[PDB]
């Protein structure tokens, strides 16, 4: 019942928030 | 939109940061645990031990947040 990779891709909401926080670490 | 400086969410490309953290593949996403803590992804396979399967909890933390 952890989350996935899968469960986040799936998800727009979740994929976006993940690329905003990764956008923002690179920063 | 963001796009990753490593790897421009390319899926023909290996990313640590936007996929398994450990050896940076898109296979098997839904074998990929996310850390509740640093986001990463990991393959139950990847782990060292491994893990046979995903795990029945309520969040998971990778051994690097913590700290073992
Ligand atoms: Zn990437
Ligand atoms: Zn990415
Ligand atoms: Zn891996
Ligand atoms: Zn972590
Ligand atoms: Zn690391």
């Amino acid at each position: 019942r952890v989350r996935t990779l899968l469960s986040v891709l799936k998800d727009p909401i979740a994929k976006m928030r993940r690329l905003v926080r990764i956008e923002q670490r690179q920063k | 939109g963001p796009s990753c400086k490593h790897c421009k969410d390319d899926v023909n490309r290996l990313c640590r940061v936007c996929a398994c953290h450990l050896c940076g593949g898109r296979q098997d996403p839904d074998k990929q645990l996310m850390c509740d803590e640093c986001d990463m992804a990991f393959h139950i396979y990847c782990l060292d031990p491994p893990l046979s399967s995903v795990p029945s909890e309520d969040e998971w933390y990778c051994p690097e947040c913590r700290n073992d």
